[PDB]
């Protein structure tokens, strides 16, 4: 009985240790994942406030044009 | 642990304490505003004798106490919470007695008087403070946004206020506090979950429906196509994973749980909607400010982290005003923090540093007077 | 001598247990975190889109003032 | 046997099906939702092949057939107990196929979508039925009552629904349902039984404590003073006479066990008793009308047979709400059937003649949209 259960006890521990290292490649993937989504965002941050400062500049102009006219 | 002589800055947010030192850019002590008090009693011998579990520490056992909201539309309800929620942030995280420093808490527009002087009371007699100040949040909003025109919109979990300040200017007036937010949101999602065949009647799911709506739910930008696009869904309907393993299959219902504040009809209740409500209040200010306060608006509030909140605002409000003017819209990042981050900017100042209130001029004057001074 | 070896390989069985929770719970965070970040990502290009149309609308709009000025 | 053209009342209650033709004041055709499956294989020749007893036929054998019961909190469990309870219900009691005349059926309030849909396609694709409509209970029990005005309390067998009605008016986003019933109270008594000596764990006792309860078990005018003076009992205990002959003895237990549902920490749940959810939902109405509200109440449900509620409902109402107004509770007789009486009364009028669902119309709009068309 303890030989089977022994058995058992290291069938257990080889399938925990190929679920931890799936895991960890699981890990290693969304990580991967997450940083680059992180600089895609920072990116489109910077390209968005420099279209907005346009916009804000585009719009006073035709304020300005406006009360020209 | 602290070698500056500056108030902590303790933002006692609806759903959210935030508390921090003065000068840092983020409240390190966050958690959640709720109590859990022992449901049964237990024979065992060895647990704690704790009668009142708070934060974090009833977060993490939510099946076996009862939970309690120390706050309610704004009005509070229970005092011992409030003692509770006080005293462990002082001597169980921050790990420093108020008798060192002083304290800036902020409070919601439109309080109770009660409320106040209540606070006050169980922060200068029970507690030795050298010094106390109430501050409105929209203020800190402001000031951390970095203007001084807009209208605030603070959507807390159980109230939104919407300020409207132009120039640095406040309107105690025109400050309307209506009582729909998160917890409202928290409800009708639940009710109409109940609809879709999954039934709880227990506050840990709805905390836990709650998380799964800071997660996942978002406004929508056109109901009524959505709805119909979604009749026959096939990306539009998500399968979430609940943290304890049942899939659950959430479609429409999602960009619909937020359309409750553009229709306060769902509860059943004449109140005009969030944005309604911020267009009669821009009517009830000059005219001369209106086109500032729509080019200067500016949001406030853990409910604003939702995705898509700004574009329904813009399309919403142009279709109620006119389509000549420019109406931008603008939304600080991190604004839920903001407030807090205000605190910490204003408690820096040596003149605010002047501005406090001792125990012995409110000793000898009373918490009524102490009102009259602040406003 | 089995007993012993079979306390070792338990104690080997907990360990990696441990070990994969841990894992687990990195694993969730990440995902979210990639989560949060993709769908942010999907939001903000939408926005430029929509500011950039914005700002040709303006540009055009301008043309027109400046004509008739 | 029927010479008019009316629609077949069928009223599928949680516990009780009651059917009976439009027009009658009392259900002919009263048997409990049971169904009871053949539980071993037997090697005898000439029985009956019927692998699906349902109603008296199961009653009357309950120790050879396992009980399952086709409702449960009010989600339909299984589906083919459904058709085998409507097959049966035609087929075997009426006399009358559903291909001559309408159905009115009546579902409990806030069900699934899922339930509906699946009925409704039941009585549509496999029996050829010319029409079809689904109604709320409350309204009809309402009706019964004669009157515009109150909020009905049905308490069915695993279901209890709190619905507010004023001036005729519906309030579906105040209607909360709570699974606390007759189920939970025969759950409550069958281990306070086991608690008193006598142990059963066999379905069969439990529908038999059940019939126990519904004879004998009421309400207690005052909890603990009838504790204390239980506790030296004399006229206070009673000794039943099982239908079998063992000689049970029960005393105080019988007002106990529907105390439960005044304390729901007996089985361990955070939910608020009737009483106070009642009470909650009061508070959730408008001002104006909860007088009303506290004049008009009306009680829907076998479980309102127990003597003895009324007046608990009158001192608990009393000691939650203030003692100026007036708060009369009305309880019409035979409110159990008064239901299904209303059904009857509604299928006479024209106008409700006109208000049905024909075949060719839902097939091309699909079920869908007959859930949107009905409310
Ligand atoms: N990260 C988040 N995502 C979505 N909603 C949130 C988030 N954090 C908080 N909320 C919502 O905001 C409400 C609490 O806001 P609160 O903390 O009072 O804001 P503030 O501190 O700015 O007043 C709750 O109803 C909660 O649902
Ligand atoms: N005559 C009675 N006396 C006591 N309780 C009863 C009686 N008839 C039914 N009940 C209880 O009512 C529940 C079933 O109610 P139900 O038939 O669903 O009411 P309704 O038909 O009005 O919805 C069961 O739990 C049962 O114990
Ligand atoms: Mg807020
Ligand atoms: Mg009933």
């Amino acid at each position: 009985s303890l030989q089977k259960k022994l058995k058992g006890t290291e069938d257990e521990l080889d399938k925990y240790s190929e679920a931890l290292k799936d895991a960890q490649e699981k890990l290693e993937l969304a990580e991967k994942k997450a940083t680059d989504a992180e600089a895609d965002v920072a990116s489109l941050n910077r390209r968005i406030q420099l279209v907005e400062e346009e916009l804000d500049r585009a719009q006073e102009r035709l304020a300005t044009a406006l009360q020209k006219l | 642990d602290e070698d500056e002589t500056t108030a902590l800055v303790c933002d006692n947010g609806s759903g959210l304490v935030k508390a921090g030192f003065a000068g840092d850019d983020a409240p390190r002590a966050v958690f959640p505003s709720i109590v859990g008090r022992p449901r049964h009693q237990g024979v065992m011998v060895g647990m704690g004798q704790k009668d009142s579990y708070v934060g974090d520490e009833a977060q993490s056992k939510r099946g076996i106490l009862t939970l309690k909201y120390p706050i309610e539309h704004g009005i509070i309800t229970n005092w011992d919470d409030m003692e509770k929620i006080w005293h462990h942030t002082f001597y169980n995280e921050l790990r420093v007695a108020p008798e060192e420093h002083p304290t800036l808490l902020t409070e919601a527009p439109l309080n109770p008087k009660a409320n106040r002087e209540k606070m006050t009371q169980i922060m200068f007699e029970t507690f030795n403070v050298p010094a106390m100040y109430v501050a409105i949040q929209a203020v800190l909003s402001l000031y951390a946004s970095g203007r001084t025109t807009g209208i605030v919109l603070d959507s807390g979990d159980g109230v939104t206020h919407n300020v409207p300040i132009y120039e640095g200017y406040a309107l105690p007036h025109a400050i309307m506090r209506l009582d729909l937010a998160g917890r409202d949101l928290t409800d009708y999602l639940m009710k109409i979950l109940t609809e879709r065949g999954y039934s709880f009647v227990t506050t840990a799911e709805r905390e836990i429906v709650r998380d799964i709506k800071e997660k996942l739910c978002y406004v929508a930008l056109d109901f009524e196509n959505e709805m119909a696009t979604a009749a026959s869904s096939s990306s539009l309907e998500k399968s979430y994973e609940l943290p304890d393993g049942q899939v659950i299959t959430i479609g429409n219902e999602r960009f619909r749980c937020p359309e409750t504040l553009f229709q306060p009809s769902f509860i059943g209740m004449e109140s005009a909607g969030i944005h309604e409500t911020t267009y009669n209040s821009i009517m009830k200010c000059d005219i001369d400010i209106r086109k500032d306060l729509y080019a200067n608006n500016v949001m406030s509030g853990g409910t604003t982290m939702y995705p898509g909140i700004a574009d329904r605002m813009q399309k919403e409000i142009t279709a109620l005003a006119p389509s000549t003017m420019k109406i931008k819209i603008i939304a600080p990042p991190e604004r839920k923090y903001s407030v807090w981050i205000g605190g910490s900017i204003l408690a820096s100042l040596s003149t605010f540093q002047q501005m406090w209130i001792t125990k012995q001029e409110y000793d000898e004057a009373g918490p009524s007077i102490v009102h009259r001074k602040c406003f």
